[PDB]
């Protein structure tokens, strides 16, 4: 959650704004002015730069979009109300309304765009459709409001009046209860409500019934409540005269726009009142707030301004394997809707989760730490979504550090250590420690007696490497343990508060973000005479980092809209981009845009997924590239690094030098790059080995285009057998003539029947098995498939003997049916077990024919036994 | 429907109105001249409450938590609030029937048989307005804004918070007919307006609605219940009654309706007035019943002074097939789920749904009097068409209903009875202890298996076609719960000692034993794969493994390829199956074959590179193409299509393959020594030269210096 100023545009001739309202749907910012001055702007450097100066004399002072059918509306303080539609790319003046007796304090839409509500200073309350104005006209009383707002189902429509009294009204004028007040308690002046905004759920809800409503009074106290409570997140903010209040888009941070005495300010909540920042706007006066339709920017009034403020979401997203997860909510839904998108096979796995406090990733495997309805729990899953674990633990996991071999979830006072595998499964021992608790080197199990002392130094970040765990509090005194048997080694008394802390690969060096943007790098094992010193480094605006895993010194971070890449504290040339990084490894970062995923949650592209390439490995393909393999070798020589080399030998390879390329694959211990340099050796045509080297990179299809162009059917056919492109391998029969087609023919056939068979799609398989002549899973096909007759024609269709006879006959002995069964043995060898079949399922009559038929009638007694 | 007695404390006198505190924690009686504390937790009593000379007919609370009134017959109401104290006795010229406040605005209406008062709280006066008849019931609308008054007449008024008659409703049959109880389905927006809560001194007295969708459900005395809207039209029809009516109410959520009256018990009827059974038989006649607020509790009241507090349990009825769960909504409703497209579908019964039973292309449903069977139509694997078949009308007594292609079995006590759609009686097997279980197990279209588990502790298959049991097992004591192998191989038994046995069923032959299990339900996939769930765990077995216990609310239901599909308050639940923790347990055994066949139900792809890798150097290679195949490596694949080709060749030494296998990883030291040990170390000095590491080439000069 970082915040910062981005671009001020401007409004001609000092006019003074008084009313901004982003639209939502489509990005128009329409803003009003202070002499009739009524503009609509539009980004992307402005695109729809307009005036609608259509009527409106004198001042503007309300202005709201209608979100669906996109009509604006605007208001002057002479009464006159105006609609705006947009007819060819410009907005015009119609529907235009006039009651001649006060002036329009403020106007609303419904939840669905079908009714306004308009209340004029007098206390006349007009609320029309979209066409007709006069719905229902009601007068009210010795009153005069100031604001009005529906709820979710445009039931309620609360007013508010100037004396600072809310209204619960009816969808029609019936007076309801008054709202009980319960943020001012202690005050004692005037009171005038200066901000209210219902959030109805339209985006889903940041928990299942979290606060919606939000009411502020100018003096600087707010309450968020959900409908009509009694108690509700109260919420003191020093702003003399907050002057707006605006929800966001998910309704999951409230902005809440006033200046303190001190000088601008806009400060933040989350709908549970916890605070997040101060963006200390300049100019003289906020006047209003809007966010964008995508919670990405917050376009504010000042005085002749518009200045727009970028803001950073916490997102809830991870990187695991080879898989982007990202999580989100949805209005149909009321769980977090959780998407393990996986990158190489394009493949979705949507999961449902109902906490979701927060996600985890690291190596192939991911914390879904939630709440349940043992009261928290920790999903430990797959790069596929799959939960391999939930372990219940008593402690709030606020915030999770994840290695390899541990996890450790730790709330406000406490945290928490589990092992989850071995460097290779479950191991657990888990532990609780107070902050306090000075645990010595090893040890008692699971005592949650620890977890309930309370402190007075908050926990306000953790991590944890392979080695050492660094938990951060609230007044910078990170404390330091020995992973694997946690205990309390050093504290270092940093300046700041941490909100986010990582360590390099060696885990000497520690990077902070502190609740700011600002960030430096400490270090921990370095003795002064002290313990730990600062690094004599400092950025401004920071909001993601991540260090290499292989280099101890490589290190990234994003600043503002910028990726700087450091070697041991020495920045390179930025990287424009807009994306958090993913992974950094082997001199390169895929790092993947959230913002434009997000916009689509349904349908992530793989255009959002981007690598970069730091410095040297730039310089490595651009000098193979201009000079030849010949001289990029021995630059290549002057610094090594395994991803360097490989690069050249998959240069040389593309060339076939043969010669450079097998120098590379030694230098990158790498046997197999050998081995298939030597085969690539053996063949003697080109064409042919440009067809191996192709195959090499992975483009099989080229390879096969390839290979059927120089008129080598056999070589397709081959290649699309090594691989399980049966379906391939039968196109490809299906045309020209080779030197054994049936065989491959019959082949494919059996191995696509095997394809479908693993997946449990008979069916698919039966109508393969066929065309190719299987029997052994023909039968167990059928049988799976209950398709008796099926197996009675293919129990009469193997030769007189088989191995296959006897299993039939068993499945036709389970499945009850006897005539069948009794012919099925008599097919293959055994009578016997075609009586005791007979005697087994009951038909004893048969039983004794057989018996007959065959001369051994030692069944005498049994029908008598059976005579009962 | 079931209702357990929690305790029956009798008072001394008639009970007249009941009154929950709106938290749910002390219920206000109504005795003679007192009113009684009780508390809901156990049956105790409180106090009765003195302020009242003579015999109070109502009582009410605030729907806030403080204010609750009593009126009574010394011709006063007493505004008594929380903490047992009394605060303003305004009172009239008569006795108070029924006083009730508004759930809106806390403005108490008390009527009486002259006259019906309203007193909001900031109001310094009562405002009296006269009335025609003796007023019996007052029910405010669910959003406070109209007070509709049923009278001895037989006339219900219905007024406004300033008392004008808006619209009155005319109930046939007269003075000879007086509505008796009235009651406002609660069920609106405005019901959680107040789920977020936190010196007797007298009073004076002072002498569209069409679009709105409420129900006023009226009980005569001429013995009939109706179901009115707000605009005076009736919905449906008079639904006619044996007993005469004195109570009518509703649910937390308005779902249900109590009814009782004259004759000495308490219904169930739904919203739309069909009976669904009985709360309880009482001894006296029954003048309140009163569910208590957010639970299934509810407190019956009669002219003994006996008071009972009620629990309804409302049983899970439910059947599954293998994809297709169709349960019982709303104590009327079928709903048929299918588990993999999620595509629901309601039907409509009318009447109480005692037992669901499902099979491939069958639904059969027993209603009270007659059992509805129902097919799918359609050749579709997603269709859900469920087209009437037949409706075989008679009066049904019987434990368990399983359906069959073309048959029903009805299991009645030992009697097992097999029942053709038409109606006729096919045929009769008369088992010889209790059937406790009894399990359709698939076969042909007609004849088909079923499998009886019996308290005797036999186990039976029973074939629809030969009167014949076929005995399993005779394992000790009774089978809760029975199931069968994806392959009618195996058998599951769990025998009231929570305590999965599993049997091989053709050699009558255990297998192994779990310690706790309420329910069953093996793979229909993959043989190999157990799922019981006992005490609140699931526990997945594979063979003859140890268990992956999770925790869990619920028992298994089924059990379909990758989904433990759990129960939990009529709330089915997919569990997704860790399939990648099976997979190791096969590998670390060296059972590759097995490995991929668990592997298929999807797992990662690192997981399928460990398989692959595993099954190269075990020398598994089938497995091992397989495996990459599934992974997509060209390299390893070329790799082992060499190696094949040199076994089809003469080739046969396993030291040499191993050898390739760890050399083309990357070992290239324990590769060295499987060259060395065959007779090769010519090929681990071609290795260690083509690594150029003659370090180590110099002591693999085995052969000598022959050039």
């Amino acid at each position: 959650m970082f915040f910062y100023l981005s671009k001020k545009i401007s409004i001609p001739n000092n006019v003074k704004l008084q009313c901004v309202s982003w639209n939502k749907e489509q990005g128009f910012i329409a803003c009003g002015g202070e002499d009739g001055l009524l503009k609509v702007l539009k980004l992307e450097s402005n695109l729809s730069m307009n005036q609608t100066l259509e009527g409106h004399s004198g001042s503007v002072q309300v202005v709201t979009w209608n979100e669906q059918y996109q009509k604006l509306t605007t208001s002057d303080e002479n009464g006159l109300i105006i609609v705006w539609m947009l007819y060819k790319g410009s907005w015009i003046e119609e529907m235009i309304n006039n009651r001649n007796k006060s002036v329009v304090r403020s106007m609303s839409w419904n939840a669905d765009g079908q009714k306004i509500c308009i209340v004029y200073e007098d206390g006349a309350v007009i609320v029309g459709s979209v066409d007709g104005n006069r719905i229902w006209g009601k007068d009210l009383k010795g009153i005069q409001l100031s604001h009005v707002t529906w709820s979710a189902d445009s039931k309620v429509l609360l007013f508010g009046m100037a004396n600072g009294e809310i209204h619960i009204y009816d969808n029609q004028g019936n007076f309801m209860i008054k709202m009980k007040l319960s943020c001012l308690v202690n005050v004692t002046g005037a009171i005038s409500i200066a901000g209210i905004h219902w959030y109805h759920g339209t985006e889903g809800y940041v928990e299942p019934d979290c606060p919606c409503l939000a009411v502020c009074f100018d003096n600087g106290r707010c309450q968020i409540m959900r409908h009509e409570n009694d108690q509700n997140p109260v919420l003191i903010d020093t702003g003399m005269y907050v002057v707006g209040i605006q929800w966001n888009h998910m309704g999951s941070v409230l902005a809440v726009a006033g200046f303190q005495k001190a000088v601008n300010i806009v400060q933040f909540y989350t709908p549970f009142g916890e605070h997040l920042g101060t963006l200390k706007v300049p100019g003289k006066e906020i006047s209003a707030l809007s966010w964008e339709g995508g919670g990405l920017k917050i376009a504010l009034a000042v005085d002749s301004f518009i200045y727009f403020a970028n803001i950073r979401p916490n997102y809830k997203w991870g990187y695991c394997s080879n898989t982007v997860v990202y999580a989100y909510t949805r209005p149909d839904r009321p769980e977090y809707c959780v998407v393990f998108w996986d990158t190489k096979n394009n493949e979705k796995y949507v999961k449902y989760v109902k906490g979701l406090i927060s996600i985890t990733t690291c190596g192939d495997f991911c914390i879904l730490a939630t709440k349940a309805d043992a009261t928290f729990v920790l999903v430990l899953c797959n790069s596929i979504g799959t939960p391999l674990d939930p372990k219940y633990i008593d402690i709030v996991p606020l915030f999770v550090a994840m290695t390899k071999t541990h996890v450790i979830a730790a709330s406000k006072e406490a945290f928490y250590t589990w092992q989850y595998r071995v460097a290779s499964r479950k191991e657990g021992r888990e532990r609780i420690y107070h902050v306090d608790d000075t645990p010595s080197g090893s040890m008692g199990v699971l005592d949650y007696s620890k977890t309930i002392q309370g402190t007075r130094d908050p926990i306000c970040a953790i991590t944890a490497s392979d080695k050492i765990l660094i938990v951060g509090r609230e007044s910078g005194t990170i404390q330091r343990y020995s992973l694997p048997n946690v205990g309390l080694i050093q504290k270092y008394s940093l300046n700041c508060r941490a909100y986010q802390l990582s360590l390099n690969c060696n885990s000497s060096r520690l990077a902070i973000i502190d609740i700011s943007g600002v960030l430096t790098f400490f270090d921990l094992d370095a003795r002064v005479t002290v313990v730990g010193e600062l690094l004599k480094l400092e950025r401004r605006d920071v909001w993601d980092m991540k260090w290499a895993k292989d280099n101890p010194d490589l290190f990234a971070m994003m600043e503002k809209t910028r990726m700087y890449v450091f070697r041991n504290l020495d920045p390179e040339e930025p990287i424009q981009t807009s994306g958090y990084i993913c992974n950094f490894e082997d001199l390169e970062i895929k790092s993947v845009l959230l913002d434009e995923i997000l916009k689509d949650p349904e349908h992530p592209n793989k255009d959002y997924l981007i690598n970069f390439e730091i410095r040297s490995l730039r310089d490595s393909r651009a000098l193979i590239e201009k000079v030849g393999i010949k001289d990029a070798s021995q630059f290549i020589e002057d610094n090594p690094h395994p991803r360097l080399w490989r690069l050249l030998a998959e240069a040389a390879l593309q060339k076939l030098d043969l010669y450079t390329a097998e120098q590379a694959f030694v230098r990158c211990k790498d046997y197999q790059g050998i081995k298939f340099v030597k085969r690539l050796g053996k063949l003697l045509s080109e064409s042919m080995k440009q067809a191996e080297v192709v195959g090499y990179f992975g483009r099989f299809e080229e390879a096969e285009r390839t290979y059927l162009e120089m008129d080598r059917r056999d070589l397709a056919i081959g290649l699309r057998l090594k691989l399980g492109d049966w379906f391939r391998v039968l196109q490809l029969l299906k045309t020209g003539s080779g030197d054994a087609d049936d065989s491959l023919l019959e082949q494919a056939n059996n191995a696509i029947g095997d394809y479908f068979a693993d997946r449990q799609k008979w069916l698919n398989a039966v109508q393969y098995y066929v065309q190719g002549r299987n029997q052994e899973r023909l039968a167990e096909c059928y049988y799976m498939l209950e398709d008796y007759e099926g197996l009675e024609n293919l129990a009469i269709s193997l030769p007189e003997n088989h191995k296959l006879l006897p299993e039939i006959a068993q499945m036709f002995v389970r499945v009850g049916m006897c005539e069948q069964a009794v012919t099925a043995f008599l097919k293959c060898s055994q009578p016997k077990a075609a009586v005791d079949t007979c005697v087994h399922l009951n038909q004893w009559n048969k039983a004794v024919e057989l018996a007959k038929n065959h001369s051994m009638k030692e069944i005498g007694s049994l029908l008598a036994r059976y005579a009962s | 429907m079931r209702a357990v007695l929690t305790w029956r404390d009798k008072a001394e006198h008639c009970i007249n109105d009941i009154a929950f505190k709106p938290d749910g924690t002390q219920l206000i009686l109504a005795a003679g001249s007192r009113l009684l504390v009780y508390d809901t937790s156990d049956g105790t009593l409180l106090q009765p409450l003195k302020g009242h000379k003579d015999t109070v007919y109502c009582v009410a609370y605030a729907k806030d938590g403080k204010r609750f009134a009593s009126g009574s017959a010394d011709k006063s109401v007493i505004i008594w609030t929380s903490k047992l104290e009394g605060i303003l006795k305004y009172t009239h010229n008569d006795a108070i029937q029924c006083v009730s406040y508004n759930p809106i605005t806390h403005q108490l209406a008390s009527c009486s048989s002259s006259d019906f008062g309203l007193w909001s709280p900031e109001q310094k006066s009562v405002s009296k307005h006269k009335s025609s008849s003796k007023i019996i019931c007052c029910s405010w609308t669910n959003d406070g804004q109209y007070l509709a008054l049923g009278m001895f007449n037989g006339i219900i008024s219905i007024r406004n918070k300033n008392g004008e008659e808006k619209v009155k409703i005319e109930r046939p049959g007269g003075s000879l007919s007086p509505i008796w109880s009235i009651c406002w389905n609660p069920s609106s927006r405005w019901e959680s307006f107040w789920m977020n809560r936190e010196i007797q001194e007298i009073p004076s007295t002072l002498k569209n609605l069409e679009e709105r969708n409420d129900i006023l459900a009226v009980a005569d005395w001429g013995q009939k219940v109706s179901f009115y809207q707000l605009s005076g039209k009736q919905i449906g029809k008079d639904r006619a009654l044996n007993f005469d009516p004195c109570c009518i109410s509703y649910f937390t959520k308005g779902e249900y309706i109590l009814l009782g009256g004259s004759d000495k018990q308490v219904s169930l009827f739904t919203k739309d007035g069909v009976r669904l059974g009985t709360v309880g038989e009482q001894n006296s006649w029954v003048w309140t019943c009163q569910a208590k607020p957010d639970s299934n509790y509810v407190v019956v009241g009669c002219q003994d002074g006996t008071i009972s507090f009620y629990q309804l349990i409302f049983s899970t009825v439910h059947g599954l097939y293998k994809d297709r769960y169709a349960y019982r909504d709303s104590m009327t409703d079928v709903i048929v789920q299918h588990l993999i497209t999620e595509q629901k579908v309601r039907i409509k019964c009318k009447e109480l749904v005692k037992k669901i039973a499902i099979y491939r292309n069958r639904l059969a449903i027993q209603l009270p009097e007659k059992i509805l069977i129902y097919e799918l139509y359609s050749e579709d694997l997603s269709d859900m068409h469920y087209r009437v078949k037949e409706k075989i009308i008679k009066k049904f007594e019987c434990n368990l209903l399983v359906v069959c292609a073309n048959h029903i079995i009805l299991c009645q006590e030992k009697r097992l009875q097999c029942l053709s759609f038409s109606g006729v009686k096919e045929r009769e097997w008369q088992m010889e202890s209790l059937i406790r279980y009894i399990k359709v197990i698939g076969g042909p279209p007609g004849r088909e298996g079923l499998l009886v588990g019996l308290k005797n502790g036999q186990i039976l298959k029973i074939f629809v076609d030969n009167l014949f049991a076929i005995v399993l097992l005779k394992q000790a004591t009774a089978v809760r719960c029975l199931d069968m192998s994806a392959s009618r191989k195996k058998l599951a038994v769990v025998d009231e000692n929570d305590t999965c046995l599993v049997y091989d069923i053709d050699t009558k032959e255990l297998l192994f034993q779990e310690p706790n299990a309420n329910s069953v339900a093996w793979n229909t996939q993959c043989e190999d794969m157990l799922c019981f769930s006992g005490g609140g765990y699931l526990n997945i077995k594979a063979s003859t493994f140890p268990v992956h216990r999770q925790k869990l609310q619920g028992f298994v239901v089924g059990y379909n390829g990758s989904k433990i599909f759990c129960l939990h308050v009529f709330s089915i639940s997919a569990v997704e199956v860790p399939q990648s923790a099976p997979m190791y347990q096969y590998l670390d055994r060296k059972l590759f074959k097995e490995a991929y066949q668990i592997a298929c139900l999807g797992v990662t792809d690192t997981d399928w590179r460990e398989l692959a890798m595993e099954a190269l150097e075990g020398l598994d290679f089938e497995t091992a193409k397989k495996a990459f195949i599934r992974v997509q490596d060209l390299r390893y694949l070329e790799l082992i299509s060499s190696i094949e080709e040199r076994k089809k060749r003469g080739e046969t030494n396993n030291d040499l393959f191993l050898a390739d296998v760890f050399s083309y990883q990357g070992k290239f030291h324990e590769a060295a020594k499987l060259y060395k040990r065959s007779g090769h170390e010519n090929l681990a000095l071609e290795m260690y030269t083509d690594l150029c590491m003659f370090e180590y080439a110099k002591d693999f000069l085995g052969s000598g210096d022959p050039k």
